[PDB]
């Protein structure tokens, strides 16, 4: 299932910003 | 009437904004309790020994402020948050700097993080989700009529207040602009189309954002996710989206507008504005004014223990508040 593939993987943490 | 209120919210706003407050505490005056969250800087839990409040306080170390080039942006930060006025935004109540740090006093939020709650329990409920929403919306409305852009929006900078509505917190790319900007940044799964291709983008980027939100807040998962952002990006701009078997046609619908790639045919960016967005049928049973007041039920209340209790918020390693007996950057950052 999509939620079984997000559970796995790596970006379930808190998300850091980007930049330059 | 709205246009009513706000117009006498930005009379408010452009006073602060073109007359800032500056150095209106000190660090001595505050007794440090607990981090709150970490990253690029941090937040703590304080207390106020003059009044015995407890705020948060967010801690920039000025070298590394600098080295991440993001001077401009600090000071975007500051200047913004001490000007603006709203229910659901995170009020500056102090700032200073000293040597090394520059500091920002806020409001404290003791039911920590919507992502917290949210990772938690797994999925939101469509009303839940839709108080949430409702928040964003109207902050959203009230930013961008003081022509600012927030592009920051996502559960980790969301704060459940003790009444269980929110605070929108983290001003780092917060920015005042009249017409369109360049800036790559944000969050993957949250940066809108333009961001990504390199074009220059406007507010419509912050009704992409939420769009990702309340698909996130529902489905418990982001609408584009992988493990590399590189992936993440190629998905966003595909032109492809897929909603949960258990998404209302109502909820489908208004996220397919929110999600468009196409800018003219984007809710909040169309001759209509954010009224596109407030009578979509998904809003319907929502009182505006009510959850404005804040008369509206809380669909989830946070556990209240003490005051300055930080249960709802995850442990983070405790470093010291070093200062310098040397001054850093004191050019950069004058006029904080
Ligand atoms: C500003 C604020 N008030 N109560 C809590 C906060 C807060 C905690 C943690 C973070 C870091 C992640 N956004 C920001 C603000």
């Amino acid at each position: 299932t999509t939620y079984a593939d997000f559970i796995a993987s790596g970006r379930t943490g808190r998300r850091n910003a980007i930049h330059d | 009437s709205v246009k009513e209120f706000l117009a006498k919210a930005k009379e408010d706003f452009l006073k602060k904004w073109e007359n800032p407050a500056q150095n209106t505490a000190h660090l001595d005056q505050f007794e440090r309790i607990k981090t709150l969250g970490t990253g690029s800087g941090r937040v703590m839990l304080v207390k106020h020994m003059e009044t015995g409040n407890h705020y948060a306080m967010k801690i920039l170390d000025k070298q590394k402020v600098v080295k991440l080039k993001q001077i401009e942006h600090t000071l975007n930060e500051k200047r913004i948050l001490q000007a603006v006025n709203f229910p659901f935004l995170t009020k500056l109540e102090f700032s200073f700097k000293d040597n090394s740090n520059l500091y920002m006093v806020m409001e404290y939020a003791p039911g920590g993080e919507m992502f917290s709650h949210l990772r938690r329990i797994g999925r939101f409920s469509e009303p839940h989700a839709r108080f949430y929403a409702a928040q964003i919306v109207l902050t959203f409305e009230y930013l961008h009529s003081l022509d600012l852009i927030y592009r920051d929006l996502k559960p980790e900078n969301l704060m459940i207040d003790q009444q269980g509505y929110i605070k929108v917190t983290d001003f780092g790319f917060a920015k005042r602009v009249k017409g369109r900007t360049w800036t790559l940044c944000g969050t993957p799964e949250y940066l809108a189309p333009e961001i990504i291709l390199s074009k220059g983008y406007n507010k419509a980027v912050d009704w992409w954002a939420l769009g990702v939100l309340i698909y996130e807040m529902a489905a418990g998962y982001p609408p584009f996710f992988a493990d590399q952002p590189i992936q993440i990006y190629e998905k966003i701009v595909s032109g492809k989206v897929r909603f949960p078997s258990h998404f209302s046609s109502d909820l489908k619908d208004l996220l397919r507008n929110l999600l468009q790639v196409d800018l003219t045919k984007r809710f909040g960016n169309l001759k209509n504005g954010v009224n596109d967005i407030k009578n979509h049928k998904w809003f319907a049973t929502t009182d505006w004014i009510a959850i404005y007041q804040r008369k509206v039920e809380a669909p989830f209340i946070p556990k209240f223990k003490g005051p300055g209790d930080t249960s709802n918020f995850d442990d983070y390693e405790e470093e010291e508040i070093r200062v310098s007996i040397n001054e850093k950057c004191g050019k950069e950052f004058s006029e904080f």
